[PDB]
């Protein structure tokens, strides 16, 4: 994965700025869940 | 003959014979910021005011003094203050500044938390004579609480010189103390000011802001927060002094009314008004009204007037009305006030910063890297309403050209999308595409190029673009805007960097370079100072079957195409075909075609869906400077080739250069496998 990317536990990989903007973009909502 | 009439510092109690009443008056500290003031504290019960003994005023008397009132940022229309006089010996009051223009003289709560000074010149406005004055609030009955308020330093007597332009202190009429910034004996010359102001207020840029909070409340714009003067008592909102000597632009955001229908008659209009002498006098910069087409969020741009360009120019927005009342609010976002008429010729960013005298606007950009860019880039990334970026306005000449980098969703999502570019020569209030849909139906043009250039497919990652600007973008005063129509998802995301937009770099590095400072910086496999000598041999042929995978030795770009036999043979084995949903485009490297006889090529229409009209006939082109500028060699016309033929094109002489690549492309079709298209056997020799 890459480093401006962040890893949900789908094993899937978003950019990090979509981590915590009350989107779900992992799928399973793991980009979301800490925040 | 003007003799001093009141003094009082209040420093260790009033002098008493400068006044006749002060019911429910203290000597202490009131809101110790902007030390012995005259404080009407609320508990007191009774009259809270102060009144002097009787004067002589004459033509030449001011009233001066320091006030704060309610040391709070809550405006209320509640127990202000009133400055008053009186020719009959108290039998009757009259504030000493009526209404208009320009506010009466009523000091309101919540105004400025800290203190201000303030001034009246009564000469000016009324008659000599024997006279009275007050600073009046009310009477007030056991258990009221009416907002606390205080008077310091209080001078009637003859104007200083000028009145020290606004940015002083009188003494007795014949010295200035003038504010921090300001010097000369009657305050005249001014600090460097600032010749920029932003406020997004999404957060010193102003003095007062009275009788408005921030708000989410009858929104323009869905990225955040405006301005909403929907409280009582003032309604103003006032900048710092600035330096508009060299200013284009006032810009802001602004609604009139926050109704269900349409705003009521009785609604007093909005002023923008300017102001040189730090307050003392406001001219007209440009009235709002409430009218029928009034209670909708809209955008209005204003060009610096003539009178307004000094040093040290104040604006505000003021809404009137005689009681603090008012009958329909009015909201503002985005204020921009700068611009330079010099109008520059050039802008030019590698976004290691991101300043706003040259991005104006950039709702839902970020300075961040993306896409392995150099340093950080302008990036539409996160979750927004709107995407787009306004340049600052630059003149626009002859020489003058558009160069950007730029970046589509760098493999995050496969959407068609694309991004429009476009221009304005009236400062944003309307906009025009800068690249127009053109193709061979006219000579009207030569040139063949679509609207929408900046396309996702294509533009996948990091590519150089470069425009020689059209005629019609130049102007004094040309602005630029890169915009995301909605509606868009959030993982259409896309890019700009190495932005150069100007006249600096001659020949535009032979396209093979970008601006930078006015030196071009080559691309690698290319040196001297215009970027024209190439460091190593162009291949001087290109052949390609297609029965393997198209080499990045031969093609820069292929976009809506992949190999197939769906057409059949069209020369033998695979062909190329193309049959996307978005662009459909093929580009070859840069070929020494020095010695260069003929292009040839199979080619063979509708493998799928037949082609539908002319405009969806793929065109080849050439290029002898990196793409900045094409040249038809062929329209490849649609209803011909229904079965797989051959074409075979001479070369012009002008196509036989160090360095020259070739396009096919289509204009138009009607999407995903409809009106496609397949070339075999390729063959520049
Ligand atoms: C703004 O709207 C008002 C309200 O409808 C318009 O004034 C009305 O005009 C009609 C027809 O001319 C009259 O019958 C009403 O008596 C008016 N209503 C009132 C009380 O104002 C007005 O014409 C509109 N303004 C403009 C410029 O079109
Ligand atoms: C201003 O004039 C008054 C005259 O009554 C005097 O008392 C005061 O000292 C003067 N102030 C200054 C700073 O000269
Ligand atoms: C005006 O021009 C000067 C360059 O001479 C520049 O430094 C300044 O930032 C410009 N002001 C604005 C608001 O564009
Ligand atoms: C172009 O081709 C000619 C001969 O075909 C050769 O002499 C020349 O060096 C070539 N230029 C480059 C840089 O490839
Ligand atoms: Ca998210
Ligand atoms: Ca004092
Ligand atoms: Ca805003
Ligand atoms: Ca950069
Ligand atoms: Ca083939
Ligand atoms: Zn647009």
């Amino acid at each position: 994965c890459e480093k401006d990317q962040f890893q949900c536990r789908n094993e899937r990989c978003i950019p990090s700025v979509w981590r915590c903007d009350e989107d779900d973009d992992c799928l399973d909502h793991s980009d979301e869940d800490d925040c | 003959n003007n003799p001093v009439l009141l003094l009082d510092t209040f420093d260790f109690g009033p002098r008493e014979d400068n006044w006749f009443f002060y019911p429910g008056g203290n000597i202490g500290l009131y809101c110790p910021y902007s030390d012995s003031a005259m404080v009407f504290v609320s508990n007191e019960v009774g009259e809270h005011s102060i009144t002097t003994r009787d004067l002589s005023v004459n033509e030449n008397t001011i009233i001066q003094f320091e006030i704060n009132v309610g040391c709070s940022t809550d405006s209320s229309s509640a127990d202000p203050v009133r400055l008053e006089f009186s020719r009959d010996f108290g039998a009757t009051w009259h504030l000493l500044l009526p209404l208009c223009h320009h506010p009466s003289s009523t000091y309101y709560a919540g105004t400025t938390q800290g203190w201000r000074r303030e001034v009246v010149h009564f000469g000016k406005l009324h008659l000599a004579g024997s006279v009275r004055f007050r600073w009046y609030q009310g009477f007030y009955p056991a258990g009221s609480q009416p907002v606390t308020w205080a008077i310091d330093n209080v001078y009637i007597g003859p104007q200083c010189e000028e009145m020290c332009y606004g940015h002083g202190s009188c003494i007795n009429g014949t010295k200035c103390i003038c504010d921090p910034g300001y010097s000369g004996p009657t305050c005249k010359i001014s600090t460097k000011n600032p010749d920029f102001l932003k406020d997004d207020f999404e957060g010193d840029r102003f003095l007062l802001m009275s009788g408005g909070k921030p708000s989410r409340k009858c929104g323009i714009l869905s990225s955040g927060n405006n301005l909403f003067f929907n409280e009582d008592g003032l309604r103003m909102l006032v900048t710092r002094d600035l330096d508009l000597s060299h200013a284009r632009f006032v810009q802001f955001f602004m609604r009139l009314g926050c109704g269900k229908g349409v705003p009521d008659p009785r609604s007093q209009p909005v002023l923008l008004q300017y102001s040189l002498n730090g307050g003392l006098s406001w001219s007209l910069l440009q009235e709002f009204l409430f009218s029928n087409s009034s209670n909708v969020g809209r955008y209005i741009a204003l060009e610096m007037p003539l009178k307004a360009r000094s040093g040290s120019t104040r604006l505000r927005w003021w809404q009137p009305s005689e009681n603090g009342h008012f009958y329909s609010p009015w909201v503002i976002d985005q204020i921009l006030i700068g611009g330079n008429i010099s109008g520059n010729t050039v802008l030019e960013d590698d976004f290691s910063t991101l300043d706003s005298r040259k991005w104006l606007l950039h709702p839902g950009g970020t300075k961040m890297p993306v896409c392995g860019s150099t340093g950080d880039a302008l990036v539409f990334i996160e979750k927004a309403s709107t995407r787009y970026v306004v340049t600052t306005d630059i003149a626009v000449n002859e020489d003058s050209f558009l160069q950007i980098d730029f970046a589509a969703s760098c493999s995050v999502t496969d959407s068609c999308y694309a991004i429009e570019l476009e221009y304005s020569v009236d400062l944003g209030l309307s906009w025009h595409p800068l690249v127009r849909d053109c193709l061979p139906t006219n000579v009207e043009c030569s040139r063949y190029h679509l609207q929408r250039i900046l396309v996702s497919d294509t533009f996948n990652k990091w590519t150089r673009i470069t425009l020689p600007l059209p005629s019609y973008t130049r102007s004094q005063a040309t602005r630029f805007r890169w915009h995301q129509p909605a509606p868009f998802d959030k993982q259409q995301t896309w890019a700009i960097d190495n932005v150069y937009i100007g006249d600096g770099c001659l020949d535009m590095c032979s396209g093979h370079g970008r601006c930078v400072q006015g030196s071009c910086v080559c691309d690698e496999q290319w040196g001297g100072l215009y970027c024209d000598e190439p460091e190593t041999s162009l291949p001087t042929q290109l052949k390609d079957n297609f029965n393997r995978a198209p080499s990045n030795q031969n093609w820069l770009t292929v976009s809506g195409g992949k190999l197939s036999t769906v057409c059949g043979a069209v020369a033998s084995g695979l062909a190329l075909h193309f049959s996307g949903g978005c662009s459909r485009l093929l580009v070859t490297v840069d070929l020494n075609l020095t010695n260069a006889e003929f292009i040839q090529f199979y080619f063979m229409y509708g493998c799928l869906i037949t082609p539908s009209n002319r405009n969806q006939g793929v065109l080849l082109e050439y290029s002898v400077n990196g793409g900045i500028t094409w040249n038809l060699l062929m329209e490849i016309f649609y209803d011909q080739y229904s079965k797989p033929g051959f074409v075979n094109i001479l070369l012009p002489p002008d196509a036989k250069e160090i360095a020259t690549r070739f396009r096919w492309w289509q204009p138009r079709h009607d999407g995903l496998d409809q009106n496609d298209w397949a070339i075999d056997n390729v063959l520049i020799s």
